[PDB]
């Protein structure tokens, strides 16, 4: 079986992803959805 | 239909190997031991 | 984009038939070249073109030859599983081995062997719009990978011209052997690959046996474990070509970053995360633990001790989940270390490259399946102590002549063993100025 | 009044991209290139970097360039990709190799001629031209090499213009490249003679600003060239809004330049603050002032407090008070009296416009003309001496043909640039 | 935040097995190393940062080491029930014991296996951000205790330099014994230990014998049930690293208040409220009661009598529902004793820490539950007593060489006995120096 | 006319956590930071000790610094936590050891520059500056050492404001660290040259506050806190609120200090009374008054009988005539006449207040000049003197590499401090 890679870290092509059935190991990085723009452009954030 | 299991997972790719024979009496094989194990393992099944 | 492969003698072949079966299995392609319906994809792709080539019909066939003086290696992929996947004209066999002699295959029967094999490239050449070199698996302990890769890559550097060729190569380990004529062919074979390689890799076994019994948990490993680790190696570099990344790096890039001076063109190579499933997971890899891990000397695939010499560059591969922002902390850190030295006029000493796809978990394999993996290139001064044994070995038998009656029968002349020697000392004699401190500023 | 803009190798090609995304989020234009906006002030300079093609759509002034075409796929395949004119798109068949004269003397005489027709097809058409803009990397192999070529060309053909750069120039700590001292050095040698303006950017410092002051956890490229395209968004808004005391890219030159040769700048952007500090903290012009002139906000390695302020100037963008950005700049030089060079009476020029940014309240981008400059340049000439002392990798340029008495002119000459922003630094009235 | 766990031996091995069943219970860690599936508090603590960490899939490993030389050992720990909790590289085992002599481990034997100990140690220490300090566990009666401790300390504290060394030793006990050449491992043990330990605590199994007869009422004692009382000790002063509490201490201010004199460090432990089910429900455990306690003698697991000497420090650590005036009352109440008399030179003589958290009650264990415990480090003149003892039945040993050739035939000069003989005398005159009361007004 | 508050150390951290939340309950903003408040004599001042944040919200102008973050993870998990500033938690990754000059040289000197950034950050923001207020222990060892690192910082940098000290000493009784005399000695050291004014509490005094007056069965360390709290809170009050009578902390510099090495004071609070008795007594200013002088209500373990008063003030909270407060301080003075310096012909300052603490209808904190402080500093002077004659611990702090000239300098002044106390206590005139 095989199914598509995400794309968190950039990118626009699709992956492919071999044997999803098997569990990688190794930590999982810390993600959130924090980015630049909603930073430098979401001041309305609070409606204070 | 593999379960996400971590004993599971850890022994899938050792039991797909495709030089199961020549890990006989080893500590490879021995499923009642973590790996590196020293004391004796049969190399019989009779023993095994 | 495009990239041919020359597979030459019984350790190239054999590597290839790991290779292959890597690069089908990451790509998607069935072993009988067609590709299966389910594999859709939202955008049109070209990722499997580096490898890969369409008749039409949607058959997919590869960018390879396997050259043999021996059938019996080619018959074996001839009736094997692999049948369809090669086309039987890229499959050449002659009917007889050089028989560890260098001189029986570059002046006896490689010389009736080397037109089909141009033909062959000829053919590829020409079915192609953006060929950026060659990739070469040989050993040269062996007489016809030796005789007929000097030649072939003679050959090829005259035709060709300025197009790189990057080598894969089996050198002969430091106390394991197998034959005794190991260094006679070794030492001839380095000559002429000497002129005509652009950057040269070297793999000793005895350094994948310790890699296999320490890391992994294998007793009694046998050639197809060491093939599918170089496979991976090949895969890992050659992985920057085919997938997306944050720094994509050519085969062009490495042979201006690596190679300082015209002759100073050997490298050593390593890789992390070779590691068994239950060791897996009682552990974190991160980024800074296997960037730890490629300088250490237990992760290398070549036996020498990197504490002996300086570095004058390094190029680190990482595929998978990494983040530039870690690997420039890791790199510093390393900077930091006492333990790892370089030359003093190579203050800017490591290339990076960042790619996305993480290393492809084989149903057969022995490695555990990981998030991330990297993969090093380095230039040392440590090489030099690789020479010096053989070349006392060499200088051993022949203060007898112990053999030289096979060479001298099959058409060498008897200078061409001196000339040889000679060309090893001045690179032993270049390996000791180049790491020698300039310090008269006065 | 109309730039044209020229994206070269692959930070310039991903940088670029990113810049057209926010140029044309701010106008208001559609990918598919339909004008969507909710003011008549976003129309009415969308010609300064759109041109007009038949039935609505606008196209953007831009020629991308690169010797393989992988950065160019990857950006047709982006979200705004579409909006780029096809013919515009040049490219060859193999890579620089990371070498400067592979990159300026094999393939760039090869392609040149083709981006040069464009480029003279997009100025001939414009009724009045402004100068260039133009993004690559100095560090790397096409962008420096190919980059430098093609500013020749264009001063060459249009030397009463403004040639005007932005650059990425190696980190202090690690190279991405072996070769970094010889090609950064021979672009400086090619930009100091042919450039009017010049910014330079270290990774470093981005790196320091996401973590310090935005604390992100995990930042990639994609916010280091936000940042970029940011402040190259910035820098051109007095063009092309209205405002109390307009500004332009000449007067701005007029008021930065003291002499020819000293015209390298630091780059700043404001309102930088991490989603869990902005609840406490309201924006006001003292606010910004204070974190402009903060090194921490500074998108080079080299610090301030090593050095003395030649020149700077601030754009302000939002409706505010002229008293408040009068004062403020008068209170900032007197209590850093010690910092500013004392024989110019008055070091900041300022610049008001009326309309922010989207989603900002007001906002400022802040160049600065600083000696601490020199510390990278003899860094960067220390290394090229180490390298060339020992002919470390030389004879790939040799090979390609270049005559190593260009690297020893281009090493004089960064020499005397170090040494010109050292004697102006020590300068007295006497 | 976290500590480094380094077992030796088979007695520290033993010891840390109840010490790592202990603090599994206390965070709520499975044998297996994963976190309650069904349990969802939602605070999702850091206190296991100290002694754990994280995979990333959730499983949780243990920041410790087990170096043995024999494998009984280390295969019942491999083949137990916390098979899947340990790294299968953090177990260690070589080939042969260390035979009773220091000799054979710290020169013959120990040398193989030391630098994979090493490895260890640096693969930790580079997975930690605020590394603050070693727990060692070893008996300086056998063979490998000895000569690995001290081996592997020595290389410790060069590598590693000012980071701190805390030690939990048991000693040969002053009239049960196990084996003959006790005497001589922990004269040439105590050698080493001086220069290189920042804290030594003290036991004996006589006074863990006694006190488990006398509180609890146990006529047949085993070594698990003296285990499970060390581990509570050890749990008992890291607790202050893992609970939020009212008066922390961290593990410099330990040696910052302890030790007066650079040799001075070794240090007498107890515990209070040990004491069985049936009388637990009979009495109220107020403060002061248990303050009386640690200073009863029959409350020490070190078989020494305090009335012999003078207090030079007391470090008492409160867990559980405690109020400071009750510790304040309770160390005034103690410093009106007429019996308990501390050095003329150190008039502030005490140091306090209150800890929310109260002890853990195990499922096996033979402890009753309580809802406050006080443990108590101190520093005394009394430890004297027990290096003249060993120091005595080393003379007599001594006169005849009486087994000398062993240690001299496995490679050690007859010259190191006298050595560290006169070391000992010389830190038996600091003791007596360090006790003297003089009087300035001359 | 406002106040930056430090928080050093354990202590001080807890003790500043429980003044903020009184303070925030007197001008009755919410934890969310909104105002809730029911007078706008609350607003009018609310500047004094709060910054504005925009739409609403009110933080309080507080730096918090400590060597591990426990405490501060503490103090943000504590249910007015939040109110805090983000980037005004300054924390290391290595402890004080309890040692005074690890403190002081070693990770002080990291650290320190960023405390004085924000410090001076906070300072220049605000339109006039007043005094700075430090809460710390001096028996610790990170307290010690950086608060007074800190106060030597500040006064280099603001001369000529006020520096204010609230700080915590060693008990004779309680002993909580075994080297708390040198710490204390060093301390004293730097405060006595750097310090303006400092206060002093004894834990031990406010045990038997709780023990004796209160009636508490069981206290903790938060009543200890909130009646610290209490007093800090109390002697700002005429700074905030209007009055009859109003004053200010100079003004009580001025009629306090004699001379300006004599400046440690005692503190109290008078309308300490249990829940049961205060039913069948009202307040009034005799009642106040005996409260105030009785030594059952001072916050030291000298007692007044054992010295004489140079100055005091009270300062009353509450709706009151002044002709009650002035007759009974002179009441008091002449009664009482022999414990009073007799060449100041009137000894006691008064200031009267409008508004008082919530469900009081009045109140007055106390402020006290005696000579018997002297006993105290004594005492640690006489436990200095027996560990230092053995070395008893001294090669943790020379391993940290302090010289032992330190100690004997620190010990000497505080000598001279003691004897300039007594001189002017049994001083006379002939
Ligand atoms: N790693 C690896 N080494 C191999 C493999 N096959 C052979 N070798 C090694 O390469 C050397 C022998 O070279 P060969 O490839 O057998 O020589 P050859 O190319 O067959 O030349 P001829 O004998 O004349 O046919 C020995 O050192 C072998 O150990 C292989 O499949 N994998
Ligand atoms: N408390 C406790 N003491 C033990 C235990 N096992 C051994 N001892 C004591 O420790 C001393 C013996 O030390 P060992 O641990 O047996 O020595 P070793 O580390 O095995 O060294 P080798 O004999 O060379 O292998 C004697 O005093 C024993 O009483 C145990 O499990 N618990
Ligand atoms: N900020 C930023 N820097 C980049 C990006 N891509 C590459 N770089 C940097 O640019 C340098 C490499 O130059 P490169 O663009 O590859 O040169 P080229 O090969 O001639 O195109 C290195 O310092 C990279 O870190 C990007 O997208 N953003
Ligand atoms: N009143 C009061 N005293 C405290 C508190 N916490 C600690 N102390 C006292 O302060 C001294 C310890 O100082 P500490 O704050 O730990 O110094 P630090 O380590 O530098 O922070 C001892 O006398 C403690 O009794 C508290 O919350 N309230
Ligand atoms: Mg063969
Ligand atoms: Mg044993």
């Amino acid at each position: 079986m095989c199914s598509v890679h995400s794309n968190p870290l950039g990118g626009s092509r699709s992956r492919l992803h071999i044997a999803p059935q098997i569990i990688p190991a190794g930590r999982q990085g810390s993600r959130d959805g924090t980015t630049v723009r909603e930073l430098t452009s979401n001041h309305y954030s609070s409606g204070r | 239909p593999v379960s996400p299991a971590l004993a599971v997972q850890q022994r899938l790719i050792t039991d797909m190997s495709s030089s199961m024979p020549l890990f006989a009496g080893t500590a490879k094989v021995q499923k009642y031991a973590i790996p590196r194990y020293a004391g004796h393992v049969p190399s019989f099944p009779r023993n095994v | 984009r495009e990239a041919i492969c020359i597979h030459i003698g019984q350790a190239g072949c054999q590597v290839g038939n790991a290779c292959w079966e890597l690069f089908c299995l990451e790509h998607g392609i069935q072993p009988d070249g067609a590709m299966p319906s389910d594999k859709t994809i939202g955008v049109e792709d070209d990722a499997f073109n580096t490898f890969f080539s369409e008749t039409g019909a949607g058959k997919h066939v590869p960018r390879a030859v396997f050259l043999d003086l021996e059938p019996t290696v080619v018959d074996e992929v001839r009736t094997g599983t692999y049948r369809q996947l090669f086309h039987p004209e890229q499959l050449i066999s002659g009917k007889e081995d050089a028989a560890n002699n260098y001189a029986r295959g570059h002046y006896t029967i490689g010389k009736e062997i080397v037109d089909l094999c141009l033909d062959r490239i000829r053919k590829l050449a020409d079915n192609c719009t953006g060929l950026q070199g060659f990739l070469v698996y040989h050993a040269v302990g062996g007489g016809t990978g030796s005789g007929l890769g000097a030649l072939l890559l003679e050959r090829l550097s005259v035709d060709y011209g300025k197009k790189s060729k990057l080598g894969y190569t089996v050198y002969p380990s430091p106390q394991v052997s197998t034959a005794v004529v190991e260094p006679y062919n070794s030492v001839l074979s380095t000559h002429s690959l000497l002129e005509h390689t652009d950057v040269a890799a070297m793999l000793d076994n005895e350094a994948i046996y310790d890699l296999t019994r320490r890391n992994l948990d294998i007793e009694r490993p046998t050639y197809t474990n060491l093939n599918r680790l170089i496979g991976q190696v090949v895969s890992s570099l050659t992985a920057s070509l085919r997938f997306d990344g944050a720094l994509n790096v050519d085969l062009t890039e490495f042979q201006t970053n690596l190679v300082p001076y015209p002759r100073i063109h050997f490298v050593l190579t390593s890789y992390a995360p070779v590691i068994s499933a239950e060791k897996a997971y009682h552990e974190q890899l991160s980024v800074s633990e296997i960037s730890n891990a490629v300088f250490e000397p237990a992760s290398m695939m070549t036996k020498c001790d990197p504490r002996h010499g300086k570095y004058m560059a390094c190029c680190l591969m990482y595929r998978g989940d990494v983040v530039p922002k870690d690997v420039n902390a890791a790199v510093a850190t390393i900077k930091t270390k006492r333990t790892i030295q370089f030359v003093d006029w190579s203050p800017t000493g490591f290339k990076c490259g960042i790619n996305y796809q993480p290393p492809t978990v084989v149903p057969g394999g022995d490695l555990a399946k990981v998030q991330r993996a990297v993969c090093m290139i380095a230039n040392s001064t440590a090489i030099a102590e690789v020479f010096a044994r053989i070349d006392h070995k060499f200088d051993l038998m022949y203060s007898k002549r112990a053999f030289v009656h096979w060479y001298v029968g099959e058409g060498m002349e008897e200078g061409e063993f001196s000339e040889a020697r000679e060309d090893l000392a001045a690179l032993e004699k270049d390996y000791e100025e180049v790491g020698a401190e300039s310090a008269d500023m006065d | 009044r109309e730039i044209v803009c020229v994206q070269a190798g692959q930070c310039g090609n991903q940088i670029g991209s990113k810049f057209w995304e926010v140029i044309s989020d701010e106008h208001g234009v559609d990918p598919t290139g339909t004008y969507q906006g909710d003011s008549d002030l976003q129309l009415e300079r969308i010609n300064v970097y759109f041109d007009e093609a038949t039935g609505g759509r606008y196209v953007p002034r831009s020629v991308l360039i690169d010797l393989e075409p992988g950065t160019m796929d990857s950006v047709r395949a982006g979200p705004y990709g579409q909006i780029f004119r096809p013919d515009n798109f040049i490219f060859g068949q193999s890579g620089a190799g990371n070498n400067w004269a592979k990159g300026h003397y094999t393939e760039g005489a090869e392609l040149i001629d083709s981006v040069l027709d464009v480029c003279c097809k997009e100025a001939e058409s414009c009724d009045c031209l402004q100068g260039f803009q133009i993004c690559h990397s100095l560090g790397g192999g096409t962008g420096s090499g190919m980059g430098t070529l093609l500013i020749s060309k264009l001063r060459e053909q249009y030397p009463d213009r403004i040639m005007m750069t932005f650059s990425i120039i190696p980190s202090p700590k690690v190279s991405d490249t072996v070769v970094e001292p010889y090609n950064t050095t021979l672009s400086v040698h090619q930009l100091v003679e042919n450039s009017d303006e010049s910014m330079c950017i270290d990774n470093e410092a981005l790196y320091d600003i996401c973590f310090r002051t935005l604390k992100l956890t995990t930042p990639t490229f994609g916010d280091l060239n936000h940042l970029v395209s940011a402040v190259v968004s910035g820098v051109t808004c007095c063009l092309r809004f209205p405002g109390q005391l307009n500004s332009d890219l000449r007067k701005l030159a007029v008021n930065l330049v003291p002499f020819p040769r000293l015209h390298f700048f630091m780059m700043g952007f404001a309102p930088l603050t991490s989603r869990g500090s902005q609840q406490y903290r309201g924006l006001s012009v003292p606010e910004l002032t204070q974190q402009m002139f903060d090194a921490k906000n500074m998108m080079q390695a080299a610090d301030p407090r090593h050095g003395r302020y030649l020149t700077a100037s601030a754009l302000f963008r939002g409706r505010m008070s002229t008293k408040e950005v009068d004062e403020q700049m008068l209170n900032v030089q007197n209590k850093n009296s010690s910092y500013f060079i004392e024989w110019i009476p008055n070091n900041i020029k300022s610049s008001v416009c009326d309309i922010p940014p989207k989603g900002l309240k007001m906002a400022v981008t802040f160049i600065g003309n600083n000696t601490c400059i020199q510390e990278m340049f003899r860094r960067v000439g220390e290394q090229f001496t180490l390298m060339f002392r020992r002919k470390a990798f030389l004879h790939w340029y040799t090979g390609e043909g270049m005559d190593e008495m260009e690297f020893t002119e281009a090493e004089s000459n960064m020499n005397d640039l170090v040494s010109e922003y050292q004697q102006y630094q020590d300068a007295t009235i006497e």
